């Protein structure tokens, strides 16, 4: 007999062996994470360790099959999958010594306490608190011995156990097939089936700065205004030749500028579009919030949900000491049974968490017709994009209106659909420069070009030339600053974002495109728009059984990255940026530094 | 129910089948058939009816068809593309589901050859998969031929349990023995009408009779089949028909 059909019927019995298993281990996640009990845990424990020890010997059928002649690209997709070694291959010492590597990496990274000199019994953690009295403070001296504190009681440890980890994970790569653990990361944007639809693991490294490099005028017009209105903020701490310092990015890293707002307010009496009050004062209850969303899904033309989400999931407030865990989560527990996980309130960022929730729900029922080993998108860029187009499409004033929410007399002018904008933008476009460079850095660690010695020097110094951030007082070697994140220290790819804020842009200027709209894109709504809703429908059901740059070809027409709906976007914002600034210069000078 | 694998099936016949009550009632999830007219049932009359109940997953009920391919279907019950009769599928989950893992209903899934139309094979013999003989051990290339079901309290629709019967109505060379009644309508008297006395046609004017038939004829006649006395087929009284008036 062939040796196709034998790999059918081996999926034929996995799948439906493997499809139970995972219910369970779902069931118990969710049922723990929804009624928090004591024998939740051990439901948990072991409702998903026997989905390891079965896959164990699910993968262990899968080396019998040579996989370098089946055909048809559909039983090799999933058994390429399947006939994954990853960390198979290995002796107890190094696979022990990863393992304690990373276990002491976590319990170090939430262990995270902060205590002054003066009284070490006291200490502030990761948690609201510290975070908070930081990111949103109003003197100098907290901010920079706050940053000081974390850099130096939580990453000081760090840089053996991370120098061993790296390389332990350098070497699991070489002994499975890949030069470096960056090229397993870059695996993922990467096919090696049909003809014309290909991407090269290399073609990557190139192609994240070059669609990063078109959106340096306005990061560049945004960091000059930025550092316009330090400036003009308490004097003394920046030149106009240098750039803005690290603790004061409105973060602990820089990653997010959505803190930053008040400080750089163009207009500032003009607000923003924020009728929460009323809708409580329409006294819509959670369910209508939940109809209204689900609604505009219909208008747009993604399919019915199906009974059972909306009784078996909890919806609102849980309240006695049965508590609920309630991270914003779209739980695909799949066999007939799909549910939500959050706090849901009556509130305007609560809504788009819920239209981002319910977008979620709608791709994970788009690829629902795929067997069990497909039941995920193509790419990690996908699914927060699907996300976040609701999130998007949910912020203009027009569907607030039509909702019964925004005044009928509520007009829009320039100035708040101009500050919306730049609200906007400084949490979209605000991350890149950082993220580019933090997973360049992550690259360059995995390959091995820089040495031990030279890691946060040249951290820093790519600060200070790409993303603009200088030191507030030097570390040399005794201080590990990328182990001092969530991303670094739990692996955790972070091109996902990256692919995610360009998917997301295309596909909702695509959907703009295709919706019969005209005017700026941030008052596109794409509600009531059954061409838009067709489109997403069509390409969105695929699901992983078509390649990435073959799943590139419904929603845009084009399979390669294009940074050109992000300018399309903010294109008005970029205008006024080119005459708001016209007598400060754009850029920076890496020598200039707060001490030197 | 049955099992998909081991339908049971059931010969029905002399039985006066009121098909009214499955036509009307809305138990019945799936009443999607093409041999015979849904509203017909009662009036055309067969023998031997076969009746096939079981128990499937909800997903499978599009495999009963004419035709069609399939995993039940073509391994575990195979219908004729000549149907003359229907299919009735209704949703069981309380009937057939339990809150911690159904699976006693079994079906099918791998099966050397195909299934013949109408045919049952209730064989458990382990599956050749590959090149070398499997001597009924799961070893390489050797799978199982049957699998189970997974009906669970949160399965929506298209894992709960659906209860199928299958009616085959045949009409071979023996008598046709299996149909419904036909409604009797109000007797009336004195006044020129037509009738269908059980199944005896004729027009004409009924009065009471005093005629004694004996206890096992059903109607008289005088000479040569001009029908005079009838027995009614429900009270079992004696009438006489004469002809309405004409000159
Ligand atoms: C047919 O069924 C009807 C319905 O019961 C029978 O009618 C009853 O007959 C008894 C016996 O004479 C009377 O006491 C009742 O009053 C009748 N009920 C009615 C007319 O509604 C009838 O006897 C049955 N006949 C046969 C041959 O089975």
């Amino acid at each position: 007999s062939t040796i196709e059909e034998q790999a059918k019927t081996f999926l034929d019995k996995f799948n439906h062996e493997a499809e139970d298993l995972f219910y369970q281990s779902s069931l118990a996640s969710w049922n723990y994470n929804t009624n928090i009990t004591e024998e939740n845990v051990q439901n948990m424990n072991n409702a998903g360790d026997k989905w390891s020890a079965f896959l164990k010997e699910q993968s262990t059928l899968a080396q019998m099959y040579p996989l370098q002649e089946i055909q048809n690209l559909t039983v090799k997709l999933q058994l390429q999958a399947l006939q994954q070694n990853g960390s198979s291959v290995l002796s107890e010492d190094k696979s022990k010594r990863l393992n304690t590597i990373l276990n002491t990496m976590s319990t170090i990274y939430s262990t995270g306490k902060v205590c002054n000199p003066d009284n070490p019994q006291e200490c502030l953690l990761l948690e609201p608190g510290l975070n908070e009295i930081m990111a949103n403070s109003l003197d100098y001296n907290e901010r920079l011995w706050a940053w000081e504190s974390w850099r130096s009681e939580v990453g000081k440890q760090l840089r053996p156990l991370y120098e061993e980890y790296v390389v332990l994970k350098n070497e699991m790569a070489r002994a499975n097939h890949y030069e470096d653990y960056g090229d397993y990361w870059r695996g993922d944007y990467e096919v090696n089936g049909v003809d014309g639809y290909d991407y090269s693991r290399g073609q990557l490294i190139e192609d994240v700065e070059h669609t990063f490099e078109e959106i340096k005028p306005l990061y560049e017009h945004l960091h000059a205004y930025v550092r316009a209105k330090l400036m003009n903020a308490y004097p003394s701490y920046i030149s106009p030749i240098g750039c803005l310092p690290a603790h004061l990015l409105g973060d602990m890293w820089g990653r997010f500028w959505t803190n930053l707002y008040s400080l750089t307010v163009p207009f500032g009496q003009k607000p923003n579009i924020d009728v929460t009050d009323a809708m409580v004062d329409q006294a819509w209850d959670a369910q209508r919030i939940f109809k209204e969303a689900e609604k505009f899904f219909v208008s747009v033309g993604l399919p019915n949900m199906t009974q059972g989400f909306w009784e078996n999931s909890m919806l609102t407030d849980p309240g006695n000491v049965q508590k609920a865990v309630c991270h914003p989560t779209a739980w695909d527990l799949g066999k007939g049974d799909f549910r939500i996980l959050m706090c849901t309130k009556v509130t305007m960022d609560d809504f788009l968490t819920a239209h981002h929730e319910m977008g979620h729900i709608q791709y994970d029922m788009a690829y629902a017709a795929q067997p069990f080993l497909l039941r995920n998108g193509a790419n990690e860029g996908f699914h927060e994009a699907v996300g976040e187009i609701m999130s998007l499409s949910a912020a203009t004033p027009k569907h607030l209106k039509s909702i019964g929410l925004l005044s009928p007399d509520f007009q829009e002018d320039n100035e708040t659909e101009i500050n919306f904008l730049l609200k906007q933008a400084l949490t979209i476009v605000g991350t890149l420069p950082f993220t580019y460079m933090l997973e360049k850095w992550r690259w360059m660690v995995f390959k091995g070009e820089i040495p031990k010695d030279q890691w946060m020097k040249k951290w820093w110094e790519m600060k200070r030339e790409i993303v603009g951030v200088v030191e507030p007082v030097p570390h040399d070697e005794t201080y590990c600053d990328p182990a001092s994140l969530f991303h670094v220290s739990n692996d955790y790819s972070f091109i996902r974002y990256y692919t995610r804020t360009l998917y997301q842009f295309q596909f909702q200027e695509a959907l703009c495109q295709a919706a019969k709209h005209e005017g700026p894109l941030h008052k596109c709504d794409i509600s009531n728009s059954t061409e838009a809703g067709q489109k997403l429908f069509n390409m969105l059901r695929l699901g992983k059984s078509e390649p990435w740059t073959l799943a590139l070809e419904n929603v845009v027409g084009a399979k390669n990255m294009n940074v050109r709906p992000l300018l399309n976007y903010f294109e008005p914002l970029f205008t006024w940026l080119k005459d708001q600034n016209k007598n400060s210069f754009v850029g920076w000078s890496t020598d200039w530094s707060p001490y030197a | 129910f049955a099992s998909v694998y081991a339908w049971n099936r059931k010969r029905i016949s002399n039985c006066v089948a009121d098909y009214s009550v499955l036509y009307n009632s809305a138990s019945f999830s799936t009443f999607k058939c093409y041999g015979v007219s849904p509203t017909k049932l009662n009036d055309l009359c067969f023998t031997n009816v076969y009746a096939d109940s079981f128990v499937i997953r909800g997903d499978e009920v599009r495999q009963i068809a004419p035709g069609q391919t399939g995993k039940i279907a073509d391994y575990n019950y195979k219908l004729p593309d000549d149907f003359t009769g229907c299919v009735i599928a209704w949703n069981s989950n309380n009937l057939d589901s339990k809150v911690g893992g159904n699976y006693n209903y079994r079906y099918r899934l791998f099966r050397k050859s195909n299934l013949k139309p109408f045919e049952r094979d209730i064989s458990t013999e382990i599956y050749q998969a590959g090149s070398t003989p499997c001597n009924g051990v799961q070893g390489f290339n050797c799978y199982f031929p049957l699998q189970s079901y997974g009906f669970q309290p949160t399965n929506g629709v298209g894992y709960q349990p659906y209860r199928v019967v299958v009616l085959s109505f045949e009409l071979l060379h023996a008598p046709a023995t299996v149909c419904g009644p036909k409604k009797s309508t109000n007797l009336v008297k004195n006044k020129c009408v037509n009738f269908n006395f059980n199944g005896l046609t004729g027009t004409g004017v009924l009065t009471e009779s005093n005629k004694k038939f004996l206890p096992f004829q059903q109607f008289g006649r005088d000479i040569a089949d001009t029908t005079d006395a009838v027995r009614d087929p429900q009270t079992l009284e004696i009438l006489d028909i004469t002809p309405c008036s004409f000159g």
